[PDB]
């Protein structure tokens, strides 16, 4: 109800191929073109040169199980760092006598 | 390092791309099929060229990778319709051309009419105009005024530009490393990469061959119960041993003979089974048509149907202002997007109906899963036979009291089933010796054994031995029977019919045994029965990405086509034909014609 829109929206990219699996909480934002083969690319498209970055595309039409889902993901991590964020708290009445 | 990384790598990437186009192309069809407008005519050419041009840009780097190298059966199939370039193997004089000859003779089918010969003024197109006349007409000059001058502007006009269709599609095959055109579409069912399920081109040949020797006994008892019901009214130009009129099938050109279930019914004296006037009383509208058969795919396991499918479905046709198709028709766009577009009146051929178009969806739902070059049926007759099989189990007298629409207490006996089994064989019966007529025909011009002027002289000859149907007026080469129907100046799949029926009554005999049900065929339901949808269901998701003589023994546990179910079917039938039949001659000769005496 949000992000797609009549015609497709083609802001939202990402990143189809990769010479190998990323590392935990690692994040590549290269646009240098993946090579496939041995054939040499060097930034042009042609044979084994594909440009990694592809479209999503967004119109309300689609069925549900592809729409796409917004997702917020907190990580939480303990250091040694003194702790401050702390769940919420409650007030009780106060009472004297 | 490996070609199949590089050929994976290239499929990945095509996969995506592909399916982003097909949509926008299939959506394009969609605003120009339910809206008639300037603007969707031309997103429909916009949309279309840029999905078929894709294809083309695309052949060319999937043409660079072998398949000797590759070791894996999924990857084969992917590139197996990449490798082809489709016209572009033709030269740019007959690829530019082969669209014009499509083009033209699928215009002259449209704005083909035949002028009314009492009526000058009045012209008649032969859709809907003409092809409704030929149904309810009994005059034996008013249907052959419409069925002989009809090919005298068509199937005339039409053979210098069916030659030309001959000759282009043939150079096309030859650069492709196939026999001839007819083996084009024969490749269709080509298995290979498997040990001892290989399916070679020519088997095709043989099977149909085969399987239609043990369907002539069958159809010679239908024939000639057909035959005495029209003696009386023409016994000169009708003989016993003779064969039947060609104007007189029901329609132009024969396809179904259920336009004559009327004046065949065995007993007039016994009510028939119609939901139509039950419909009335209950007040259903078009919202609920489709609820209550959705309700059908979830008693047998199958999914149901998701929020934007009954949402995005166009029920009707707001008059004339936006004009819509009523052909009933199943559109897949692509990314979980279904939608049906059929004008839903109260009737009870669309209660079948509903059930074949929801059949269509509910079989794309299953593979749905799988790449878009893997999204597909795994032959041309598997699209259409899921849907069928679907409405059979709806025509039965159980699944229409489950949900009230026959009374409880209606009677059924012999008398009452035997009258409902003629009606589907009208259909059935009827359509397997023409279809393997039409389509044995092409595959013979089509590889040279007949020349140009024996077209006609071996359609109508070969006609009186298969379908057993004489002309009564001669006609030369200048005609063709083939041009002016809608399939072959189309250009869509003729064989999907025959097989079809095969198809459908296999699935239909393995659902019933799996949930164990008893007794005749005809009166087995798989409602309420989630036993049958699940064996079903591991066929519906491999699509054509398994061989389908594979997946075909998953379900029936056959390797090929089979006519045993066909007969069982159709033995509570035959049984009673076979009596009737007695004071008659069972079968026709090749040798009587109605000007030849």
């Amino acid at each position: 109800n949000l992000d797609s829109k009549v015609g497709g929206n083609y802001n939202y990219l990402y990143r189809l191929f990769r010479k190998s699996n990323l590392k935990p909480f690692e994040r590549d934002i290269s646009t240098e073109i993946y090579q496939a083969g041995s054939t040499p690319c060097n930034g042009v498209k042609g044979f084994n040169c594909y440009f990694p970055l592809q479209s999503y595309g967004f119109q309300p039409t689609y069925g549900v199980g592809y729409q796409p889902y917004r997702v917020v993901v907190l990580s939480f991590e303990l250091l040694h760092a003194p702790a401050t964020v702390c769940g919420p708290k409650k007030s009780t009445n106060l009472v004297k006598n | 390092s490996t070609i199949e990384e590089q050929a994976k790598t290239f499929l990945d990437k095509f996969n995506h791309e592909a399916e982003d186009l097909f949509y926008q192309s299939s959506l394009a069809s969609w605003n120009y099929n339910t809206n008639i407008t300037e603007e969707n005519v031309q997103n429909m050419n916009n949309a279309g060229d840029k999905w078929s041009a894709f294809l083309k840009e695309q052949s060319t780097l999937a043409q660079m990778y072998p398949l000797q190298e590759i070791q894996n059966l999924t990857v084969k199939l992917q590139l197996q319709a990449l490798q082809q370039n489709g016209s572009s193997v033709l030269s740019e004089d007959k690829s530019k051309r082969l669209n014009t000859i499509l083009n033209t003779m699928s215009t002259i089918y449209s704005t083909g009419k035949v002028c009314n010969p009492d009526n000058p003024q009045e012209c008649l197109l032969l859709e809907p105009g003409l092809n409704e006349i030929m149904a309810n007409s009994l005059d034996y000059n008013e249907r052959l005024w419409a069925w002989e001058s009809w090919r005298s502007e068509v199937g005339k006009q039409l053979r210098p530009l069916y030659e030309e269709y001959v000759v282009l599609k043939n150079e096309m095959a030859r650069a492709n490393h196939y026999e001839d055109y007819g083996d084009y579409w024969r490749g269709d069912y080509e298995v290979n990469g498997v040990d001892g399920y290989d399916y070679s081109r020519g088997q095709l040949i043989e099977d149909v061959e085969h399987t239609f020797e043990e369907i002539k006994p069958l159809y010679e008892h239908l024939h000639a119960y057909v035959r005495a019901k029209l003696m009386n009214a023409y016994p000169s130009y009708i003989s016993p041993i003779g064969c039947l009129p060609a104007h007189l099938l029901g329609d132009m050109w024969g396809r179904f003979w259920t336009n004559l279930y009327s004046l065949t019914v065995p007993f007039g004296q016994k009510p028939n089974i119609d939901v139509t006037d039950a419909m009335v009383d209950q007040a259903w509208d078009a919202q609920r048509i489709f609820k209550e058969a959705e309700k059908f795919f979830v008693s047998v396991g199958l999914p149901n149907m998701t929020q934007g499918f009954w949402e995005n479905s166009m029920l009707t046709d707001p008059g004339n202002v936006q004009k819509a198709v009523c052909h009933p028709t199943a559109w897949d766009l692509g990314k979980g997007d279904f939608r049906i577009l059929m004008c839903t009146k109260v009737t009870m051929d669309d209660f079948l109906t509903a059930h074949h178009e929801m059949g269509h969806i509910q079989y794309d739902m299953a593979y749905a899963a799988q790449p878009f070059l893997l999204r597909n049926g795994a032959n041309e007759g598997f699209h259409e036979a899921v849907g069928e099989i679907m409405s059979l189990s709806a025509a039965t007298p159980k699944h229409l009291k489950s949900i009230g629409l026959l009374s409880p207490d209606f009677q059924e006996d012999n008398e009452t089933e035997i009258n409902f089994l003629l009606k589907q064989a009208l259909t059935i019966v009827g359509t397997l010796p023409f279809t393997y007529m039409l389509e044995k025909w092409r595959w013979m011009v089509f590889k040279g054994e007949i020349p140009k002027d024996q077209w006609m002289k071996k359609w109508w000859e070969m006609k009186r031995e298969i379908v057993g149907v004489v002309e009564p007026v001669p006609h030369d080469e200048t005609y063709c029977d083939p041009a002016s129907l809608f399939h072959v100046s189309n250009d869509y799949s003729f064989i999907r019919y025959y097989t079809r029926t095969l198809y459908q009554f296999q699935f239909q005999e393995a659902l019933c045994q799996a949930a164990k049900h008893e007794g005749p065929l005809h009166k087995c339901d798989i409602s309420n029965s989630t036993e049958a949808g699940q064996k079903l269901f591991n066929m519906l998701r491999l699509g054509k990405s398994e061989p389908w003589t594979l997946a075909l023994e998953n379900v029936v546990g056959a390797k090929n086509m089979n006519v045993r179910p066909l007969l069982n079917y159709f033995e509570p039938l035959f049984t009673w034909l076979k009596d009737q039949n007695k004071n008659s001659f069972v079968g026709w000769s090749t040798d009587w014609s109605p000007y030849a005496d």
